[PDB]
């Protein structure tokens, strides 16, 4: 019974860390996408100064 | 450029925490896949000890939540600057076109 | 026997001195006498067709030739 | 670590000059210093080059920050133009932590006077072993017969 | 005899564990994940036993 | 491209047997090439335009 | 004069049209490469899965 209880507690710990890793990864996707939008807007500004 | 720097700093911290999550996950997978007759199981040492660099569950969840909300806040700032930059470019193009037209007239 | 010589034979006065070690770039070696091909020594062509199996074992064990033929 | 090119006039066996400097950025007060490590046989009064104070960047009196200090860049100060080449692991981890992509590193330019200021290596490579005595003791009574 | 069989299968499970784990990282290794470096030769190298 | 490279760099650390020419091995080895050729076509289009 | 008054016109026409064709085709090449590179990943992923 004690070993089964330890295994169950390990299962909840795995599920918790997996959920938070998924949350971090899904936020990283959008953070990198926002950085890419900032980079393309920076390229547009460089084109604006060069055409100026 | 400053907003890109802030986004990349948030990227660095978030990637730090994510690879820490992966190595903790593989440690816990090895822990969970340990049966009674598995090999490489051995007598330990002092072992049973609350670690002097350990943190609490509430502190761990607070750290993860703070990282997520910091990244989301920087994304919100990025979208706000995106709208501001779009307005600035449109205004600059309109002013230059109108001034060139009135000079030609 | 010397093969192709250094690029100073025009300056080298062989009316007095012989073909010594200082001016030979390549001497004739067993990497030349592989039977089944021609050869040009002195001023004439020898086509080499056979060798004794001592030479055959030498060429098997040193230069990796395993197709050493008979003509 | 950085270098700056000096066009020395009226000098034999030299027409340009590369001097090796380390550029330190103190985060405690956002200050800078430039130290010049000394090479042995050079008559330049080498030592410290720029003291620890906030180095100006523009005409209006802005100090250089760490947000515009990367690898492989040109930075001008007090007339001169240093070429920052590399940095250490601490500067790398700090800059990637604060969110600055570091440029790929380049190779460090070398002083011609220093590199012709080198003695030769006085070592020699010993000859082979297959001399006349090995050739007589190893392949004696061994000839290669052919038929032509 | 059975113990030798046990060991063989034991090492097998260990190998399959590494497999699942390594091939897992791969299955979810999407863009903007973590490492995603620009190695050179991953295609040239090939020693599948 | 970067994804496939790391995806193939870890699958080359699999232990003993595991290392198998799985459909992935082919597909992943293909990805690298394809994307490399893809980027190449695009590179000329730059010089072309 | 009328001959050199047509030369220029020709240059413009040709040059202008050349660009249009290249640009039109380039745009397509982009959608094409985008699609496949995304797909290739999808395929490679199912294999690893």
């Amino acid at each position: 019974k004690s070993q089964s209880d330890v295994n169950k507690k390990l299962e909840q710990r795995l599920e918790e860390v997996r959920f938070w890793k998924k949350e971090l990864d899904d936020k990283l996707e959008q953070l990198v996408s926002a950085t890419e939008d900032l980079l393309i807007y920076q390229t547009r500004l460089e084109k604006a100064l060069e055409s100026l | 450029a400053e907003q890109i720097r802030l986004n990349r700093s948030a990227k660095y911290s978030l990637e730090k925490d994510l690879r820490d999550k992966f190595t903790a996950l593989t440690i816990d997978d090895i822990c969970f896949s340990l049966n009674n007759n598995s090999p490489n199981i051995r007598y330990s040492e002092n072992a049973v000890r609350i670690e002097p660099n350990s943190v609490s569950l509430e502190d761990w969840l607070d750290f993860s939540s703070t990282n997520v909300e910091k990244a989301d806040r920087q994304r919100n700032n990025s979208m706000t600057l995106k709208a501001l930059v779009d307005r600035i470019l449109s205004q600059t193009a309109s002013d230059l076109q109108r001034q060139c037209d009135v000079v030609d007239t | 026997m010397p093969k192709v010589l250094v690029e100073n034979a025009k300056n080298f006065p062989q009316c007095v001195l012989e073909i010594s070690d200082q001016e030979v770039l390549e001497w004739y070696t067993a990497k030349d006498f592989i039977v089944g091909k021609p050869l040009t020594m002195l001023g004439r062509t020898f086509f080499i067709y056979d060798c004794d199996p001592f030479t055959r074992q030498y060429y098997k064990e040193k230069f990796g030739i395993s197709d050493l033929p008979r003509i | 670590d950085a270098y700056f090119q000096e066009d020395v006039p009226g000098s034999t066996e030299e027409h340009y000059r590369i001097r090796q400097v380390n550029i330190y950025y103190y985060l405690e007060d956002d200050s800078m210093s430039v130290i010049e490590p000394v090479v042995e046989n050079s008559g330049i009064p080498q030592g410290k080059l720029i003291k620890r104070q906030r180095l100006p960047k523009n005409d209006r009196g802005d100090h250089y920050h760490w947000k515009d200090l990367n690898r492989g860049i040109n930075i001008t100060i007090y007339g001169r133009t240093f070429r920052i080449v590399n940095c250490d692991k601490f500067t790398q981890v700090f800059l990637e932590s604060q969110g600055i992509e570091l440029n790929p590193p380049e190779k460090m330019a070398l002083d011609p006077y220093t590199e012709l200021r080198k003695q030769p290596l006085r070592k020699y490579v010993t000859p082979t072993d297959f001399d006349q005595l090995k050739q007589f003791l190893t392949f004696d009574k061994q000839v290669l017969r052919f038929y032509a | 005899a059975s113990r030798a069989s046990q060991h063989e299968l034991e090492k097998d499970l260990s190998d399959k564990q590494a497999a699942y784990r390594i091939d897992d990282k791969c299955h979810h290794l999407r863009n903007t994940s973590d490492g995603i470096s620009y190695f050179r030769g991953v295609e040239r190298v090939d020693a599948t036993v | 491209l970067k994804v496939a490279q790391t995806r193939l760099d870890e699958r080359t650390r699999r232990p003993n047997i595991e290392l198998c020419r799985d459909m992935a091995q082919l597909r992943l080895v293909n990805e690298v090439y394809e994307v490399d050729d893809t980027i190449q076509t695009l590179q000329q289009r730059l010089r072309d335009a | 004069w009328y001959r050199s008054n047509l030369t220029n016109y020709l240059e413009s026409n040709t040059s202008r049209h050349n660009s249009e064709r290249l640009r039109v085709d380039t745009s397509r090449l982009i959608q094409d490469k985008y699609q496949q590179t995304r797909k290739t990943q999808a395929d490679s992923t199912q294999n690893l899965g």
